[PDB]
């Protein structure tokens, strides 16, 4: 299960 | 012991398209799914058999997430350009890693999240799971707006929470695959030179997981210093193999023993030549 | 910019033998930028229909790839693997030898 959002960076 | 990774890549080719983004997760060495934006059709593909049986609803769900997480990292590739005032025609890479690390008892043992752009560490989430630690100047920016937004609540979240979970479930269902501990094949080579020198090459063939170790022993003492290790190395098949030689001085061959030390072994082995 | 060349390993997945068709691989590893060319040589002969694993990274973010084919071994048939990446000035060959 991947984490749903990626970093905003 | 037993973790479970996520990792990703976006790379920017300016003029030859947009970045190509890649998604993948794994548990412990095998991969079990895939995203690339390469695809004729991206979405996220089981690379494990054990993973096939989860329904239409979880393939919709990843492949959902992932093209965001796609969107969200082609948006980040030009917010590093901008931090680092990089040229427009320049290619760049960045990539992150999240995983979840489960103890021999089978609770959480540590968890992280971290990126690196253009192959040098730019941010990581701390052992703690509330703090980060940015690797520059730019990746401060990056590091304040996390904390701005108090986002590592949402991680820690999701490697307390989630991480945990689905990693004991892909345990179980791809038990006989992941769950499993083949013990490596072990033999020692002999290479002669003329009458002065052999070289003793002592393999492990076979073995998962990839972690492993091998030392030579002379009468038992370590030669470490003058041993040629090499990098362990997939058979293909799902299996690692990884060799260690060692020139001695011929006709002393009996004096060297190989320690060979694997998870799937009930007792670390000690292997001498035989003549 | 970071600047990391590619490890290489040529071996088969089996031991050696004459005869018998077994697998031919060449691990590509701690290099970055991610982009490479792999090829496996047959006597000098540019190998068709060679596969390879999913492009990944290790811990230290340097990328890794397997590529492979299947093959039969002879005394006489050479095997190699030829690397090129923008840190090598001229591509680079690895001769297979089934004692490593
Ligand atoms: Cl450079
Ligand atoms: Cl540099
Ligand atoms: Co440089």
């Amino acid at each position: 299960r991947i984490i749903p959002r990626h970093l905003q960076l | 012991s037993h973790s479970m990774r996520y990792f990703s890549a976006a790379v920017s080719r300016p003029g030859r398209g947009e970045p190509r983004f890649i998604a993948m997760g794994y548990v412990d060495d095998t991969q079990f799914v895939r995203f690339d934006s390469d695809s004729a059709s991206p979405r996220m593909e089981p690379r494990a058999p054990w993973v096939e049986q989860e329904g239409p609803e979880y393939w919709e769900e990843e492949t959902r997430n992932t093209k965001a997480h796609a969107q969200t990292d082609r948006m980040n590739l030009q917010t590093l350009r901008g931090y680092y005032n990089q040229s427009e025609a320049s290619s760049h890479t960045l990539q992150w890693m999240i995983g979840c690390d489960l103890g021999s008892d089978g609770r959480l043992i540590r968890g992280y999240e971290r990126y690196a752009y253009d192959g040098k560490d730019y941010l990581a989430l701390n052992e703690d799971l509330r703090s980060w630690t940015a690797a520059d100047t730019a990746a401060q920016i990056s590091k304040r707006k996390c904390e701005a937004a108090n986002v590592a609540e949402q991680r820690r979240a999701y490697l307390e929470g989630t991480c945990v979970e689905w990693l004991h479930r892909y345990l179980e269902n791809g038990k006989e695959m992941l769950q499993r501990a083949d013990p490596p094949k072990t033999h020692v080579t002999h290479h002669p030179v003329f009458d002065y020198e052999a070289t003793l090459r002592c393999w492990a063939l076979g073995f998962y997981p990839a972690e492993i170790i091998l030392t030579w022993q002379r009468d038992g003492e370590d030669q470490t210093q003058d041993v040629e290790l090499v990098e362990t190395r997939p058979a293909g098949d799902g299996t690692f193999q990884k060799w260690a030689a060692v020139v001695v001085p011929s006709g002393e061959e009996q004096r060297y023993t190989c320690h060979v030390q694997h998870e799937g072994l009930p007792e670390p082995l000690m292997l001498r030549w035989k003549q | 910019m970071i600047q990391r060349t590619p490890k290489i390993q040529v071996y088969s997945r089996h031991p050696a033998e004459n005869g018998k068709s077994n697998f031919l691989n060449c691990y590509v590893s701690g290099f970055h930028p991610s982009d490479i060319e792999v090829d496996l040589l047959k006597n000098g002969e540019r190998i068709e229909k060679v596969e390879h694993s999913d492009l990944s990274f290790s811990k230290d973010w340097s990328f890794y790839l397997l590529y492979y084919t299947e093959f039969t071994p002879t005394e006489k048939d050479e095997y190699a693997c030829r690397v090129n990446h923008v840190t090598l000035s001229q591509p680079k060959i690895v001769k297979w030898d089934r004692d490593m």
